[PDB]
């Protein structure tokens, strides 16, 4: 099964202001793998249009999904609960799912913080494209578990080196996968 | 140069519960000076300034300062010279509601961050 944003949202995402941006994220169950595909579209407010020459320091944000112990979306999640839910077609399912724990990241794999650093395996690298220009590199850095006030987590940080000036943030495509809690 | 990771964010918590302000910084080599963080909140009140929340500096924690946040704020980090400048504040109220600043500094690095606090 697949857990899913839709392949093409409405604003689902908060990020600095409401409704600023729109992630696509699509994980489906391959057992105790979770197969995941993930892209961002900025639409509004601080981070759609990206000029390092007038503003030097926004180099770097995050985005974080957080769920309860039936792996539900909490409110204070930056994305938004409405439109996350099990496919039905291109669109979802019509009632919210209350059951999903199959699709967190898996505790043993991934613990929470603790007297523990986390180790760097629970983590997942990868670079995707501004504007699908090769010369427009920014870095999605994605971590499992790292989020207080929740059973699990995902949190997405973007981040990039380059002086980039009136570049819009909508990024490529990446596939990643991590450890199912069951 | 010195940055704040979502130097402008929203987050939005419940009454009652506590809510997490992040604050994690990257250095730059040259970033040699003293690590100095500040905390601020605007009052509802359009005119009255900013005022200090708490602070962070010569490796030490300041915090008589907010009334209305006292005893309810702390930094979140066992090792905030590491890059997090975080705080938590705790027993969510509605006037909690606003705009909340971080300022990190490390000579001659500098930077800032804004918070936009909602309570439901
Ligand atoms: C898709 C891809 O691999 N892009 C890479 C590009 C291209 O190779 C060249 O721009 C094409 O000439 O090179 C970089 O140094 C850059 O421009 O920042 C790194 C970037 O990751
Ligand atoms: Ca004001």
């Amino acid at each position: 099964r697949t857990l899913w944003t839709t392949p093409d949202t409405s604003p689902n995402c908060t990020i600095a202001q409401d409704k600023d941006s729109k992630l696509t994220l699509v994980l489906t169950k391959c057992g105790s793998q979770i197969l995941a595909n993930v892209s961002l579209i900025v639409v509004a407010g601080k981070y759609h249009i990206i000029n390092n020459k007038t503003n030097p320091k926004i180099k770097s944000f995050t985005i974080k999904l957080l769920f309860n112990k039936n792996g539900v979306l909490l409110d204070n999640s930056n994305l938004g609960k409405a439109y996350w839910n099990f496919r039905s077609g291109n669109s979802n399912v019509s009632t919210a799912y209350e059951k999903a724990i199959g699709f967190m990241p898996n505790l043993v794999a991934y613990p929470k913080p603790s007297n523990s650093k986390k180790y760097a395996r629970d983590i997942v690298y990868g670079t995707i494209y501004l504007g699908g220009k090769p010369d427009q590199p920014a870095v999605i850095k994605t971590t499992f578990n790292q989020e207080t006030g929740c059973e699990y987590s995902i949190t997405f940080n973007f981040s990039w080196s380059k002086t980039y000036e009136n570049v819009e943030f909508e990024t490529t495509s990446f596939t990643f996968s991590y450890i199912a809690q069951e | 140069s010195l940055s704040i990771t979502t130097p402008e964010e929203m987050i939005e918590k419940a009454k009652g519960e506590t809510a997490y302000l992040p604050c994690k910084f990257t250095l730059s080599p040259e970033d040699q000076g003293p690590l100095d963080i500040e905390w601020l909140i605007s009052p509802a009140d359009n005119q009255k300034v900013d005022q200090v929340i708490i602070l962070y500096s010569g490796d030490k924690i300041y915090d008589d300062y907010y009334p209305d946040l006292k005893g309810r704020v702390h930094f979140t980090s066992n090792d905030l010279k590491s890059g997090d400048a975080s705080i938590n504040v705790t027993n969510l109220q509605l006037s909690d509601i606003g705009t909340y600043q971080c300022k990190v500094k490390k000579a001659p690095g500098v930077a800032n961050k804004k918070i936009h606090l909602v309570v439901l």
